[PDB]
C-alpha cells in the first residue's frame, strides 16, 4: 503493498514557543520542528510510496505546511503521479533532495506564520479542532486520487506543546468520532501540560498519548513511538500502557458525578442544583425534574 | 561399498514405475535404471537425462493419444 | 420554535460554561491566569519579540543542523524505555484457582444472586418513589420488609 | 534441475555480492550516493526501525535491550530481521563496553547516512558537479519514447529483429551471459535459455545484474564507481546538465556511459557529450518490486474469462512479440486476441521452465489498467490451471549423488549416517535397505573417512 | 406489425447525433438521469432516545424477486447496515426486532442496543420461509404491552417492514388508532413496491411517515430518512433522570491481581454468562461486568457513557447550509478552502457565514462525514462571546 | 403457573433454589417476579393464528379444507378448528 500516508499535526503556539524562549531553553522551536521535519522525512525513508501531511496551528489559521500552496508548489504539487513537467524541483531527488524540496516550504511558511505576531483576536489560542479536518478532507481527496489496488494507510500524528484552547467542546469531540468512522490511527505527544480531553480522543482511536519526559529529550521516543504503520506497534511489543481516565461531570454548577440527568430533550445534562431550565425558556414538564430533587 | 555416480530423480510413483518401462523401451539396455529405492527415488546413467527432460513428455503424450 | 429556543440558551450556557467538567475547567483557567500580564501585553511583547527572535533562527537550520547529537539525553530516553520494558513482581499466575472458584459459585450462586436481582431491582424501585408517599401501598411497604430477610 | 536464482535475487544483490566481498571493499560501498541504496533494497520494517535510533545513538546500546525490544509476538520475525541486518556487516558487536556485548553500527556509514539525513552541502549534495537545468532544449516524454524503443531494440533483437540493433559489444556479453549465445560462423544473436526467461521478466534489474557483471569479465575500473553511478542514475529525470556529467566525470563514468545510451537509459547528443540525461526508468530499478508506477504503457483491462485469453487493444509489436513467444496458432486481427492453448503456451514454458508468478506478473502486465475495476481474484481457477499445467511437465528433479548400498554392517551404517549428517552431505537415506543418498561433492570426505576408520 | 414494433423501440434510442460524435449524448443523458433528492432537512423540536420496533412482514410476497433473488434479501441485508449506521448515529436508543410469520408475531430480538445480537439475529433470519400471512394486530399487541411498561419519557416509534399485502388480522385494528394515539406511540411503515390504504390511513392517523419502496437505491433513501430521530408529536416529555455515570475499572488499582476473575456469581455486576476480569463499574448497583454504554438490570438505570452517545446527536441538530455558484471568484489560487484543488464543474460551494470555497468532495465530506463547516472554526471561536 | 415452571427448566433452576435454599415462597415467587409478562409471555397461547379470527384465516379456510380422506388433525388448529371458531 500500500501507499502508507502520514498525517502530522504539530502544536506551534508562539505564545508558548515564545515562552519556550522565555526560559532560554536548551530546546527551542528551531530545535523542535527540525526533528519533526526529519521525522516527516523518516516516514519517507521506509518506502518511495510514503506520503506526508504536516500543518501547524497558527493563532489566526492553519495553513498547509506540507506540501505547499505558494508558487513553489502551487504549480508543482509533487513529482510522482500527474507530473507538472517542471524541471528544477522535478530533477533532484533520492532521500535528500526530497527533504530540501520540503525543508524550504515549511521554513518559508512558518516565516509567514511567525510574521503574524499581530494578534488582537483576544488570545485566539490552539485551534487544533478545525485544523484537524483540513487533513481529513484532503486525504478524502487523496483517497479519491488512486485507490485501485491502493489501500490508503493514513496515519495521523498530533503533537501537543502547549495548553489546549477554549474551543467548542462539541467540535472538539465530534471529529474524533468522525475519525472513529474514518478508521485512521491518531497518535499524540504532548510537551507541557496534560490534556484529559485529548487523551480521551486517543482512547477513542486506541492510538497513543504521550507526556514527554523532557522537551530536549524528545528525539528517541519520537523515533520509536511516533513511528508508523500500526504494524510497528501491533508487533513491536512496547505500549505506554497508562490511560487513567475518569471523566463525566456536569454543567450547571460544577461537579464530578456518577449520576446525571438531562434537563430537556436538547441533551443538556446539568448539575443537580437546577430549579428551572437554563437550556431554554421552555419549562420542564412537571412530573420528572423534581424527582431529581425528591430522593 | 559400491560407488554409485548415478542421478537421483524424485517424482510420483505413477512415473517412478514408468521409467522401468522406459528402461524396457530403451533403445539400449539398462542405463536409466541403476537401482531405485522404493517409490520415489531412482538412479540413472547420466547420458540423456537432459534429453529425457523432453523425451519423456514427448512420449507419454503420444502413447495416450492412441 | 422548539429546538430553536434550546440552541439560543444551551450554547449560551455552553458559552458561559464551556466544559466545567473534571479536567475541562480547572486546568483551563488556571493557565489562562498564568498568562498574567497578557492585557498588560508585556509578556505578549516579549512573545511577539520572541516571535520576531526565533523567526530567523528556524530557517537558517545551522542551529537546527545539530539539534540532534545529545546521547546524554539518549540514555535516559533509553532508560524509561527499558524501565517500562520490564515490569516485574506482580503475580504472573493470577488464576489457576479460578476454575474451582468458577464451578462452585456458578452452580447455584449465579442463579441464586439472580433471585435477588429480579427482586432487588424492585427493592430499589419502591424506594425510588417512597418519599413522595404516593406509591405507598401495603403491598409494597411490607414487600420492603418481606424479601429483606428472605 | 533448472536455475531459478537468476530471476529475482533482490536482497542478495546487496548481500550475496557485498558479503561475497571484503568489508573494505564494501567500505567502498559507503559512498554517500550508496546510502539510499542500503535502506531500500532491504525491506524489513523491523530492521527499518533498528536503524532509526542510530542517528541519535552514538552509544552502543546493549544487545539485550533490543533483543528484548519485542516480546513473545514474532520472536522469529525479530530474529529473521536481525542477523540479516548483521549480515550486511553494517553492525559492530562490541565486546564488553559496560560489562556485556552491546551492539552498534559502523560509524562511517553513520557518517555517510546522516549527511543523507539532515544537512550537508557535500560532494553529492552540492559544490562540485551534481546536476543542471539551464534552459529546456529537450523534453522527457519524447525521451520516454527512447526509454521505450531501446527496450524494444534490446528485447526484439533478443528474439531477433528484421530490423537491426546498434553497434554494441553488449551482445558479446549477452552471448557471454548465457541469455544469448552465438555459434561461430557469422555469430547469430540467438537466445540460449535465459534471455527467454528475461523476456518473461520485465524489470531493468537483470540488465543491472549484467551491468554489475560488466566489470567481472576481466575489466578493472570502478565497481565502486558504477554502483554509485547506479544510484546516481536513480534521480527520476529532468536534468540536462551544462555537461555536468563531464564536470563530475571519471574514466568508466564516461565510457560505460556510451553504453548507457546503448542501454538507452542515458541519452547522449553529438560527440556523446555536452549534457546527460537520466530517464524515468530510474525508479523501478530502485525497487525491482512491481510498483504501480511501473505501468510502461496503459492499454486497458484484460480478462481471461473462460480461460480463452480474452482481450484486445492493438498494441506495439513488442507486446505482440511478448505473445509471439506466448500465443500464435489461431491469432486474429486488429485487437490481438490469439486464442488459448493448454498445451502450446504450456509448451511455451518448456524453454523457460515455470513462469508461475511471471504469468501472474504478466497477468497484471498484459493490459495494464485491469486492476481498476476488476475482481481481486482475477484467475478464479485459472491460476491453478496454470499451476497444474506447470505442475504437469515438471516430471523430473535433476540431482546427482553417490549412493552407498550393500553395507557390511547395520549400526556402523548409522554411524556413517551420523557421520554424513554431521557433514550434511547426505540428501536421503534408506535404512530399510541400508542406502544413503550422498552428494558426490561431499563423497570424498566420507571416502577419506571410510578409508581411515 | 410487432416485429417492426419491437424494434421501433430500439431504433431511435440507438440513433443519435451522427457523422461524428456518436453514442456521446446518450452518455450525457445518463449523467442527466442522475442527481436525485439531497437532504431537505432543517428541522427542530423532537427526536431523542428512540425505542424502535422492527416489524417484519413474513409472507409469500418475499418469493417474488423484483429487486433481489428474495425480497428479504433486499430487506434483511441492508437492515444490518441500517442497524450499524443507526448505532453509528443514534446510540441513545434501542430497537425491537419483532417478526410476523404465519399470522402471528414473534418478538425475535428484544428492545436492546447490542449490535452483534441484532445482526446475528438477521443472520439467523436468513433462512426464513416466511410462511403464512401478515398479522399486524399481533405485532401491535407486543408493541403495546412492551412499550406500555416503558416510561412516558421515552420516544415511542415503530418501524414496520411490510410487503404491501393484505393486512390479514382481526380485532378492530382501525380501533387501534385511538388505542395508540392515546398511547403516544408512533408507527411508521414503508410499503414494499405497493400501497395499503388502511395502513396509509394508519400512518396518516399516526404521524408516522409512510412510503412505498421504489428501488434498492430508493430503499436506502428512506432508511436514511429514518436514521435521523424525527420530530414526532408534541407533549412527549422533557427530561430523563438518573443517567448513571460509570467507571471503567482496570482491576489493577491498589490490590494487584487479588481476584483471578471478576465474575464469580457474587460480585456486584457480572451480569452475562461469561468470565470477566473487571473492566467497568456502575454507580447504583456498583455493577462491574462487561462494558456496555446502555443500561442495566439491577440498578435498572441508564449506563450512560457521555463521549459516545451524549456526543452523537449533540452535534446532529445544529447544522447550517452552504450555497452553490457557477461563477469564478477564484478564491485561493483557483483552489479549495478544504482539500485545495480544482475541477470547476461549476459547483463553487460557498458557506453561508464564513463564505469559504469548497468542492463536492468537500461538501459531501461535510454533509456526510464532518457535519459542519470548519471554516466557521477560526471564524466563530475567535470573536466568540 | 405450574406449567410455566415445568416447561422452562432454566427458570425452574431459578425456581429450585428458592425452595431448595428456602429463599422465598411461591406466593412471593408470583408476587414480584412476573407481573408484566402476564400480558407479554401469555401473548402466545391466546393469539394463535390471530384470535377473534375474522380476516386472516378466512382467505385460506376454503383452499385448505381438504387434502385427502384423512388429511386432518395437524396440530391444534391444523385444518378444522377455526372453522368451528367462526360459526
Ligand atoms: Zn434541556
Ligand atoms: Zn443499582
Ligand atoms: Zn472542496
Ligand atoms: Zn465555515
Amino acid at each position: 503493498d500500500e501507499l502508507n500516508l502520514l498525517v502530522i499535526v504539530v502544536d506551534a503556539n508562539p505564545i508558548w514557543w515564545g515562552k519556550q524562549a522565555l526560559k532560554e531553553s536548551q530546546f527551542t522551536l528551531s530545535k523542535c520542528i527540525d526533528a519533526v521535519m526529519v521525522l516527516g522525512n523518516s516516514h519517507l525513508f521506509m518506502n518511495r510510496s510514503n506520503k506526508l501531511a504536516v500543518i501547524a496551528s497558527h493563532i489566526q489559521e492553519s495553513r498547509f505546511l506540507y506540501p505547499g500552496k505558494n508558487g513553489r508548489l502551487g504549480d508543482f504539487f509533487g513529482d510522482p503521479g500527474n507530473p507538472p513537467e517542471f524541471n528544477p524541483s522535478g530533477s533532484k531527488d533520492g532521500k535528500y533532495e526530497l527533504l530540501t524540496s520540503a525543508n524550504e516550504v515549511i521554513v518559508e511558511e512558518i516565516k509567514d506564520l511567525m510574521t503574524k505576531s499581530d494578534i488582537k483576536g483576544q488570545h485566539t489560542e490552539t485551534l487544533l479542532a478545525g485544523s484537524l479536518a483540513k487533513a481529513l478532507c484532503y486525504i478524502h481527496r487523496m483517497n479519491k486520487e488512486v485507490k485501485d489496488n491502493q489501500e490508503m494507510k493514513s496515519r495521523i500524528l498530533v503533537i501537543k506543546a502547549a495548553e489546549d484552547s477554549a474551543l467548542q467542546y462539541m467540535n472538539f469531540m465530534n471529529v474524533i468520532f468522525a475519525a472513529q468512522k474514518q478508521n485512521i490511527l491518531i497518535d499524540a505527544c504532548v510537551l507541557d501540560s496534560d490534556s484529559g480531553l485529548l487523551q480521551q480522543a486517543c482512547d477513542i482511536t486506541g492510538g497513543l498519548y504521550l507526556k514527554v519526559p523532557q522537551m530536549p529529550s524528545l528525539l528517541q521516543y519520537l523515533l520509536w513511538v511516533f513511528l508508523p504503520d500500526q504494524d510497528q506497534r501491533s508487533q513491536l511489543i512496547l505500549p505506554p500502557p497508562v490511560h487513567v481516565d475518569y471523566r463525566a461531570a456536569c454543567f450547571c454548577h460544577r461537579n464530578l458525578i456518577e449520576i446525571g440527568y438531562v434537563c430537556s430533550v436538547c441533551l443538556s445534562i446539568f448539575c443537580n442544583f437546577s430549579p428551572i431550565c437554563t437550556t431554554c425558556e421552555t419549562a420542564f414538564k412537571i412530573s420528572l425534574p423534581p424527582v431529581l430533587k425528591a430522593k | 561399498v559400491n560407488v554409485l555416480k548415478g542421478v537421483l530423480i524424485e517424482c510420483d510413483p505413477a512415473m517412478k514405475q514408468f521409467l522401468l518401462y522406459l528402461d524396457e523401451s530403451n533403445a539400449l539396455g539398462k542405463k536409466f535404471i541403476i537401482q531405485d529405492i522404493d517409490d520415489t527415488h531412482v538412479f540413472v546413467i547420466a547420458e540423456l537425462v537432459n534429453v529425457l527432460q523432453e523425451r519423456v513428455g514427448e512420449l507419454m503424450d503420444q502413447n495416450a493419444f492412441s | 420554535k422548539r429546538a430553536k429556543l434550546q440552541e439560543s440558551i444551551e450554547y449560551e450556557d455552553l458559552g458561559k460554561n464551556n466544559s466545567v467538567k473534571t479536567i475541562a475547567l480547572n486546568l483551563k483557567k488556571s493557565d489562562r491566569y498564568y498568562h498574567g500580564p497578557t492585557p498588560i501585553q508585556s509578556l505578549q511583547y516579549a512573545t511577539s519579540q520572541d516571535i520576531i527572535n526565533s523567526f530567523q533562527s528556524i530557517r537558517q537550520e545551522m542551529e537546527a543542523y545539530t539539534p540532534k547529537l545529545t546521547q546524554v539525553l539518549s540514555s535516559s530516553a533509553a532508560s524509561s524505555t527499558i524501565t517500562a520494558l520490564s515490569p516485574g513482581g506482580a503475580l504472573m499466575q493470577g488464576g489457576t484457582q479460578q476454575a474451582i472458584n468458577q464451578m462452585v459459585p456458578n452452580d447455584i450462586q449465579s442463579e441464586l444472586k439472580h433471585l435477588y436481582v429480579a427482586v432487588g431491582e424492585l427493592l430499589r424501585h419502591f424506594w425510588s418513589c417512597f418519599p413522595v408517599n404516593t406509591p405507598f401501598l401495603e403491598e409494597k411497604v411490607v414487600k420492603m420488609k418481606s424479601n429483606l430477610e428472605r | 534441475s533448472r536455475g531459478l536464482n537468476r530471476v529475482h535475487l533482490q536482497c542478495r544483490n546487496l548481500q550475496e555480492f557485498l558479503g561475497g566481498l571484503s568489508p573494505g571493499v564494501l567500505d567502498r560501498l559507503y559512498g554517500h550516493p550508496a546510502t539510499c541504496l542500503a535502506v531500500f533494497r532491504e525491506l524489513p520494517s523491523l530492521a527499518k526501525n533498528w536503524v532509526m535510533r542510530m542517528l541519535f545513538l552514538e552509544q552502543p546500546l546493549p544487545q539485550a535491550a533490543v533483543a528484548l525490544w519485542v516480546k513473545k509476538e514474532f520472536s522469529k520475525a525479530q530474529e529473521e530481521s536481525t542477523g540479516l541486518l548483521s549480515g550486511l556487516r553494517i553492525w559492530h558487536t562490541q565486546l564488553l563496553p559496560g560489562g556485556l556485548q552491546g551492539l552498534i553500527l559502523n560509524p562511517i556509514f553513520r557518517q555517510n547516512l546522516r549527511i543523507a539525513l539532515l544537512g550537508g552541502g557535500k560532494a553529492w549534495s552540492d559544490d562540485t558537479s551534481q546536476l543542471g537545468p539551464d534552459k529546456h532544449a529537450r523534453d522527457v516524454p519524447s525521451l520516454d519514447k527512447y526509454a521505450e524503443e531501446r527496450w524494444e531494440v534490446v528485447l526484439h533483437f533478443m528474439v531477433g529483429s528484421p530490423s537491426a540493433a546498434v553497434s554494441q559489444d553488449l551482445a558479446q556479453l549477452l552471448s557471454q551471459a548465457g541469455l544469448m549465445k552465438s555459434t561461430e560462423p557469422g555469430e547469430p544473436p540467438c537466445i540460449t535459455s535465459a534471455g527467454f526467461q528475461f523476456l518473461l521478466l520485465d524489470t531493468p534489474a537483470q540488465l543491472w545484474y549484467f551491468m554489475l557483471q560488466y566489470l567481472q569479465t576481466a575489466q578493472s575500473r570502478g565497481m565502486d564507481l558504477v554502483e554509485i553511478l547506479s544510484f546516481l542514475f536513480q534521480l527520476s529525470f529532468s536534468t540536462l546538465g551544462k555537461d555536468y556529467s563531464v564536470e563530475g566525470m571519471s574514466d568508466s563514468l564516461l565510457n560505460f556511459l556510451q553504453h548507457l545510451r546503448e542501454f538507452g537509459l542515458v541519452f547522449q547528443r553529438k560527440r556523446k557529450s555536452r549534457r546527460y540525461y537520466p530517464t524515468r526508468l530510474a525508479i523501478n530499478l530502485s525497487s525491482g518490486v512491481s510498483g504501480a508506477g511501473g505501468t510502461v504503457h496503459q492499454p486497458g483491462f484484460i480478462v481471461v474469462e473462460t480461460n480463452y485469453r480474452l482481450y484486445a487493444y492493438t498494441e506495439s509489436e513488442l507486446q505482440i512479440a511478448l505473445i509471439a513467444l506466448f500465443s500464435e496458432m489461431l491469432y486474429r486481427f486488429p485487437n490481438m486476441v490469439v486464442a488459448q492453448v493448454t498445451r502450446e503456451s504450456v509448451q511455451q514454458a518448456i524453454a523457460s521452465g515455470i513462469t508461475a508468478q511471471q504469468i501472474i506478473h504478466f497477468l497484471r502486465t498484459r493490459a495494464h489498467p485491469v486492476m481498476l475495476k476488476q475482481t481481486p481474484v482475477l484467475p478464479p481457477t485459472i491460476t491453478d490451471q496454470i499451476r497444474l499445467w506447470e505442475l504437469e511437465r515438471d516430471r523430473l528433479r535433476f540431482t546427482e549423488g553417490v549412493l552407498y548400498n550393500q553395507f557390511l554392517s547395520q549400526v556402523d551404517f548409522e554411524l556413517l549416517l551420523a557421520h554424513a549428517r554431521e557433514l550434511g552431505v547426505l540428501v536421503f537415506e534408506n535404512s530399510a535397505k541400508r542406502l544413503m543418498v550422498v552428494t558426490p561433492a561431499g563423497h570424498s570426505d566420507v571416502k577419506r573417512f571410510w578409508k581411515r576408520q | 406489425r410487432w416485429e417492426g414494433g419491437y424494434e421501433r423501440t430500439w431504433e431511435i434510442l440507438k440513433e443519435d447525433e451522427s457523422g461524428s460524435l456518436k453514442a456521446t449524448i446518450e452518455d450525457i443523458l445518463f449523467k442527466a438521469k442522475r442527481k436525485r433528492v439531497f437532504e431537505h432537512h432543517g428541522q427542530v423540536r423532537l427526536g431523542m432516545m428512540r425505542h424502535l420496533y422492527v416489524v417484519v412482514d413474513g409472507s409469500r410476497t418475499m418469493e417474488d424477486q423484483d429487486l433481489k433473488p428474495n425480497r428479504l434479501t433486499c430487506t434483511l441485508k441492508l437492515l444490518e447496515y441500517f442497524v450499524e449506521e443507526y448505532f453509528d448515529q443514534n446510540p441513545i436508543s434501542q430497537i425491537g426486532i419483532i417478526v410476523t410469520k404465519s399470522k402471528r408475531a414473534e418478538k425475535l430480538t428484544e428492545l436492546s442496543g447490542n449490535p452483534r445480537k441484532h445482526i446475528t439475529s438477521l443472520k439467523k433470519a436468513v433462512d426464513m420461509t416466511c410462511h403464512g400471512e401478515p398479522s399486524l394486530y399481533n405485532s401491535l399487541s407486543i408493541a403495546m404491552q412492551t412499550l406500555k411498561h416503558m416510561p412516558g419519557h421515552t420516544s415511542r416509534e415503530v418501524l414496520i417492514i411490510f410487503s404491501s399485502l393484505t393486512t390479514c388480522d382481526p380485532s378492530n385494528i382501525y380501533d387501534l388508532i385511538k388505542t395508540l394515539k392515546a398511547a403516544k406511540i408512533r408507527v411508521s411503515v414503508i410499503g414494499l413496491s405497493a400501497e395499503v390504504r388502511v395502513c396509509t390511513v394508519l400512518a396518516r392517523e399516526t404521524g408516522g411517515t409512510y412510503h412505498v419502496i421504489l428501488d434498492e437505491s430508493h430503499y436506502k433513501e428512506l432508511l436514511t430518512h429514518h436514521v435521523s430521530p424525527p420530530p414526532a408529536s408534541s407533549s412527549s416529555e422533557c427530561s430523563l433522570i438518573r443517567m448513571g455515570f460509570p467507571q471503567h475499572t482496570i482491576a489493577s488499582l491498589s490490590d494487584q491481581d487479588a481476584k483471578p476473575s471478576f465474575s464469580m456469581a457474587h460480585l456486584d455486576g457480572n451480569t452475562e454468562p461469561g468470565l470477566t476480569l473487571g473492566g467497568y463499574f456502575c454507580p447504583q448497583c456498583r455493577a462491574k461486568y462487561c462494558e456496555l454504554p446502555v443500561e442495566c438490570k439491577i440498578c435498572g438505570l441508564t449506563l450512560v457513557s457521555a463521549p459516545h452517545l451524549a456526543r452523537s446527536y449533540h452535534h446532529l441538530f445544529p447544522l447550517d447550509a452552504f450555497q452553490e455558484i457557477p461563477l469564478e471568484e477564484y478564491n485561493g489560487e483557483r483552489f479549495c478552502y478544504g482539500c485545495q484543488g480544482e475541477l470547476k464543474d461549476q459547483h463553487v460551494y460557498v458557506c453561508a457565514v464564513c463564505q469559504n470555497v469548497f468542492c463536492v468532495d468537500c461538501d459531501v465530506f461535510v454533509h456526510d462525514s464532518l457535519h459542519c463547516c470548519p471554516g466557521c472554526i477560526h471564524k466563530i471561536p475567535a470573536p466568540s462571546g | 403457573k405450574n406449567r410455566m415452571l415445568q416447561e422452562d427448566p432454566v427458570l425452574f433452576q431459578l425456581y429450585k433454589d428458592l425452595v431448595v435454599s428456602q429463599v422465598i415462597s411461591a406466593e412471593e415467587f408470583w408476587a414480584n417476579r412476573l407481573n408484566v409478562n402476564a400480558t407479554d409471555s401469555s401473548s402466545t397461547s391466546n393469539h394463535k393464528q390471530d384470535v377473534g379470527i375474522s380476516a386472516a384465516f378466512l382467505a385460506d379456510v376454503r383452499p385448505q379444507t381438504d387434502g385427502c380422506n384423512g388429511l386432518r388433525y395437524n396440530l391444534t388448529s391444523d385444518i378444522i378448528e377455526s372453522i368451528f371458531r367462526t360459526y
